[PDB]
């Protein structure tokens, strides 16, 4: 069961990198 | 732009609080098991 | 499955600092 | 195959960090 | 530094798409 | 903000090198 709660975090982490990358792109477009 | 960045910042803040909470319960939900 | 937790924690903790760095950079921009 | 994603993720972290680092130079 | 940033952003985009595949590949289990 | 960004970047570099080390230890005795 525990192996399921760790796939959530992994999607959440990979989505966070997409989040941060998008911000860096936006911010480079201002920079 | 600033509207876009702060939208992404805020969604990252929310995703971060979510990941952090998930990390916590994940850890406890193991050590105890 | 113990050394994966230490890694997951270091990832999440470094995503917090990337996000902070971006926040602070946004005040410079 | 999650340990190959795990290495993909750490690799992303470095990508992102170096972008911020480079952007700082611009500033 | 801007050419470098452009290159790092494109590498990131490519790495993001890969990770999402590799997670989607772990989803097909 | 400049000093604060430089510090977070440096804490991240630290955390990266540690994240890389750790992933090697995971990879090490997983191949065992």
């Amino acid at each position: 069961t525990l192996t399921v709660q760790a796939r959530q975090l992994l999607s959440g982490i990979v989505q966070q990198q997409n989040n941060l990358l998008r911000a860096i792109e936006a911010q480079q477009h201002l920079l | 732009y600033t509207s876009l960045i702060h939208s992404l910042i805020e969604e990252s803040q929310n995703q971060q609080e979510k990941n952090e909470q998930e990390l916590l319960e994940l850890d406890k939900w193991a050590s105890l098991w």
